[PDB]
């Protein structure tokens, strides 16, 4: 098929020559005839574009490298002595036991409950009689 | 009277499940077909080995293949006096063909069973067929000039199952008696026999015999007249060859089953007498890319065999031609080293180069719909053509097929020849957009620009494609236009931008300052144009990347170039930045500023000075 | 070493040039320096020859420098009584500064010809300094040990080239003579040199007479006069030694110009007998992070230097202290394997480790300005400190100096003693973050969450860090804590992961199908791991950029390795991958997949290899 023009053009944004093998295989084929080195290049023309929306997105932070300020200062003194050679006596992993990082968070519950009741007794009182 | 209401088969991977798609065939006697064309190549390994010892002829010099059919107990007995089987050949490859576990390569290493993917190829074949028809499949085998009570008893009903027995039987070769199912009695009448053979029997230089019996009263006279032409496919006359018995004998001698495309015959004398016959598979081989054969031409030196599968007849470019080749010049005690080593070979390899030009070139002017099955399935191979032989790489571009803007399908139905015949007046530049991705040959803008104009361009969307690019720079006399860059031509042509007008560069003025003190040195300039595309920026470049490749451009400060800081140009209209100018609020407006700053220079290096900054602004504004 | 064929000019700044720029120093007299430090060092390796044999001494027991000076002629000659030097030692030597090819470390191998720069940062100043004040400089050697007619002679004007030739100098030792240059005779001036002789060897061991004779009618007088006390700095009484000739004779023994930050010049006298004198330099030296030698001290014993650059005095912890030790208690003859083994050379290391403990905690609260230059050169290779002893761990930490949210300068200032008192109300853990680079991790506003909160988090963008930190696990009874992430990943076994198990996992392997084969071989595996995070996929690794530099990660294709196509892990919980599950449209399907793969890759990589596509997906989604 060709689309009355010719070209299906699609999406665009930027273009690069793709490149990344040169030395491979050995060599084999037809015969001498050595001369289709001959390229070419030109661009003036630029086009509009139809692309114009506002859709939502599900907030939500972002991992990674981290480090930044706040502005905050103090010290201390104590303690002092040092003694070591480069060898492989403390070279090992470990880091960390247990911490918080209890920042924030937005805790959602839910839970629901009528259920009623009626009882009640009732005052039965007792006749009395008198004579003279 | 049938009625064909519906239909409907879409079945892909695994060599096996294509197997049972053509097992069928529409003809049933497929079955006996291959069983003959093993019995062939039987009769190949038998007259080779005699070459190292004569004793396996047993005194009987008669090699043949005898069809014998009995209608009391339904037998179909089928026995050839080739090498037949040993032990080995029968436990180690039919016990294969069963459960063992030979999987695709193998079950345990990947490596052992490595080898059975070629001889499932041949035998395979002929075993689920047997079965179709057959009730019980029993291989009663006895290698030539090996001890007669070595000989192989084997039965199976269609099982995946295997009973293997020591029998002794004094005949050489293999005799294969079929117990038919009731109602398969056409494969035991004479005249569809008659037919049956002769269909594939004569592609095969091995007298195909049957029992031509004369029940009658004290003339119960036994005689095997031969139904074949008997004669080789590559020897006898191509007047009386047929095509249909060029598609056959591709079968035995490539060890498969499928139709090929086409072929090319041809017989050259000389110093180096030789009879070639090549051919075009309908498929791409499971090893392809496998480190064994799939590939090869069956050597035969003067009409005698040496080796299958001998990829030592043809270049690695060539690796997607099968046949064979008879050179009657080369020596009989010839071997793969010598093959490999020899001088009379590589003479003989680039001898058959060019019955592979032909037959390909042949194949693109007359069927290139063939010519399209074989490019899809070997076109990567192809591609190294133009790309190691750049001399005749215009000859070669005859062939090489690439997708193109004529269609939005991945195809490769287009062609450098079809787009000669594509070519607008004045022409002389055949447009590319290269990527080594499709979806990046998708992810053009240039394209808009050609749709306007209607002209016509190859989306080059594949890996080895970049190759044959270092060479292919001309086809024809004709130079190619790179989409390289975008560049200064539209300087002050820069009206035709929709509505970005004077009415936003007065409110950008404020934003410009903001964004060059926001950025300062790390950036060139911030200039404020009117590019429309899906791109809410883009940079300006002075020379080589900028200046990313001379002398006097590292010669500015050493370090990266401070010119090569590129100019951070935006589109006013475009949603990004127009939404960007709507938030005010500093966070995020170097949120949206330095994300597209850092997405601009991604466009124009691929790398970054702070990956993090951009991949935080970026994901940052997809999720939140 | 041989080498040739090395045409490359890249070199800027790089010691040499450096050197150039401050041998002027704009005191020109600073070539008198380097060449009496040059006298020096020649007497002292002639010290070191009589330990190995007495005889090299020629019949002079006394060793020192005459200065003497030709008014006429302008020409000024300062002749040792040192070991001079050997035909070899002024070629590979003088000629290297001239017109060789050492490059670096070597041109072929980068190895054999490291020892060049080491000789460059002292010699290589006084070629400069002395072509400053001079017109001409010849050089004449004699070997101690070698005869007279084994005299070695170099001559050069300042050029690019230089003149060796055999001569005859009965005198051992080495005479230069500087052709000053018309004007320059200032230098000719007795009252003068002599003001600068002791401005300088005051502060060196060598005597250094000049030449007074009385030359009158008929009477030439000869004598000379010693100008120098004649005695080491280090031997000298320390009150005796003014702070200009500590910067100064820095200078000599570190092979440098600048000034030293604090020093330490101590005597250990009793039952082991060692001169002590440590200094701190002000910039790191080239050798930081190479592998020849200008770290450690110079090795004298009793007053007879033995080695340069003796780092088996001073630990890679300390490789930045530069100076020297003297020992009359260690042996004449001591060994370089001997300085690694020997107890009494472990007590010196010992010793001077916890003497330069004593200098950088008293330069903490003496000068924090010189002790944060200090700790942002040379910081670096202490780290290594308490990750190697952890008997001193505490007493390491106290030393210890990284980054905090303190500021937002990438100057490591802050110690872990300043969190202890910066710790907050329940804040029992610190928190830290390590990093590849300052500028990346600092672009991450995730860290606001903890601003607002008011806890302060240890900044750390070292190399070596993320391996010390693995046992700087507490400090102050305060446990350290990553806060890289935690969450219900494994929160009882593994499946606690909100509810994505089996369930989930019915879905998600008809999911890696359609990826894996969607990718066809871009990427070795997809998986879904149930990290649940803030943070959509991540890519994982085996080595250094998965597999982009080593031996059997090479050698797998050859292109840019099948190994190298990361391992691409999504979390099926997160809304982006529930989105992109809730996809069923093909090109949208792929697109979700794709946007995750290229996000982590060029998290992991800081590079895409087709950019425009990943660009292209987040312009589309964010433009709507």
């Amino acid at each position: 098929m060709a689309t009355s023009t010719l070209i299906k053009a699609i999406d665009g944004d930027t273009v690069k020559l793709m490149y990344k093998g040169q030395p491979m295989t050995f060599r084999l084929l037809l015969v001498d005839t050595p001369e289709t080195k001959h390229p070419k290049k030109g661009v003036e023309k630029y086009g509009p574009e139809a692309s114009a929306f506002t859709k939502k997105m599900v907030e939500n932070a972002k991992k990674i490298e981290v480090e930044f300020d706040k502005g905050q200062r103090t010290d201390k003194y104590g303690r002092g002595l040092a003694y070591i050679y480069a060898d492989g006596k403390m070279v090992n992993e470990a880091l960390v036991r247990q911490g918080l990082a209890k920042v924030a968070y937005v805790y959602k519950p839910n839970n629901t409950h009528e259920q009623h009741l009626r009882k009640s007794e009732a005052q039965a009182k007792k006749e009395k009689l008198n004579i003279w | 009277m049938k009625g064909q209401e519906t239909r409907g088969f879409q079945s892909e991977v695994k060599q096996l499940l294509h197997l049972m798609i053509h097992s069928l065939y529409s003809n049933k006697e497929i079955f006996l077909r291959e069983l003959i064309s093993n019995a062939s190549d039987a009769a190949d390994k038998l007259r080779f080995r005699a070459l190292s010892n004569p004793d396996l002829y047993e005194g009987d010099g008669e090699l043949r293949v005898r069809v014998s059919f009995d209608k009391d107990k339904r037998t179909l007995t089928i026995s050839d006096n080739g090498v037949g089987m040993t032990r080995d050949e029968v436990i180690d490859h039919l016990g294969t063909i069963a459960k063992s576990g030979t999987k695709s390569f193998l079950e345990s290493l990947g490596s052992d069973q490595a080898k059975d993917s070629q001889l499932i190829g041949q035998f395979g074949v002929g075993f689920y067929s047997a079965f179709i028809v057959a009730d019980k499949v029993t291989v009663r085998t006895r290698a030539a000039g090996e001890k007669p009570e070595n000989g192989v008893f084997w039965e199976s009903a269609g099982e995946g199952e295997y009973t293997v027995a020591d029998i002794t039987k004094e005949d050489r070769g293999t005799e294969i008696t079929l117990h038919l199912r009731e109602g398969e009695d056409e494969f035991l009448d004479d005249w569809r026999v008659r037919s049956i053979i002769s269909k594939y029997s004569d592609h095969i230089a091995l007298p195909v015999e049957i029992e031509k019996r004369e029940e009658k009263d004290g003339e119960t006279v036994i005689s095997w007249e031969k139904i074949n032409k008997a004669q080789a496919l590559w020897t006898r006359n191509k007047s009386e060859i047929t095509d249909e018995e060029y598609k056959e004998f591709y079968k035995h001698i490539a060890h498969d089953f499928n139709d090929p495309l086409t072929w090319s015959h041809n017989r050259v004398e000389g110093k180096q007498e030789y009879t070639s016959l090549l051919y075009i598979p309908s498929q791409a081989p499971w090893d392809m890319w496998n480190r064994d054969h799939k590939h090869g031409l069956k050597l035969y030196v003067q009409r005698v065999f040496i080796m299958d599968d001998a990829e030592q007849f043809m270049p690695n470019y060539l690796r997607f031609v099968r046949g064979l080749i008879d050179s009657s010049d080369l020596p009989l005690n010839v071997s793969r080293e010598i093959l490999q080593d020899s001088t009379v070979t590589r003479n003989l390899r680039n001898a058959l180069t060019k019955r592979v030009l032909q037959m390909l070139e042949k194949l693109a002017k007359d069927d290139a719909e063939k010519y399209q099955t074989f490019w899809q399935q070997f076109g990567l191979v192809l591609k190294e053509g133009p790309a190691e032989d750049f001399a005749n790489q215009e000859a070669i571009a005859k062939l090489l097929r690439f997708a193109s803007t004529h269609t939005d399908s991945s195809a490769q139905t287009v062609s450098l020849e079809d787009y000669v015949s594509r070519m607008k007046e004045g022409q002389e530049k055949i447009y590319y957009i290269t990527a080594d991705s499709y979806a990046a040959a998708k992810s053009s803008p240039h394209l808009e620009l050609l749709r306007k104009k209607g002209i016509e361009v190859l989306l080059l969307s594949d890996r080895i494609d970049e190759w044959m690019m270092n060479y292919l720079t001309e086809f024809d006399g004709k130079p190619f236009q790179s989409v390289s860059k975008v560049d200064e031509s539209l300087e002050k042509l820069a009206d035709e931008v929709d509505e970005s007008a004077k009415e936003a560069e007065k409110a950008l003025t404020p934003f410009i300052d903001r964004v060059k003190a926001l950025l300062g040195e790390r950036v060139k300039d911030v200039r404020l144009t009117h590019r429309l595309t899906d791109t809410p920026a883009i940079v300006s470049t002075d020379a080589d990347e900028m200046s990313t490749q001379m002398a006097k451009l590292f010669a500015a400060a050493g370090q990266k170039v401070p010119e090569v800081k590129y100019i951070f140009e935006l589109n006013p209209d475009h949603v990004l930045v127009k939404r960007a100018a709507d938030t005010e609020d500093e966070a995020k407006f170097s949120e949206w500023v330095e994300l597209l700053l850092d997405q601009a220079l991604l466009a124009e290096r691929g790398t970054l000075e702070d990956p993090n900054l951009f991949i935080r602004r970026m994901n940052q504004l997809l999720v939140s």
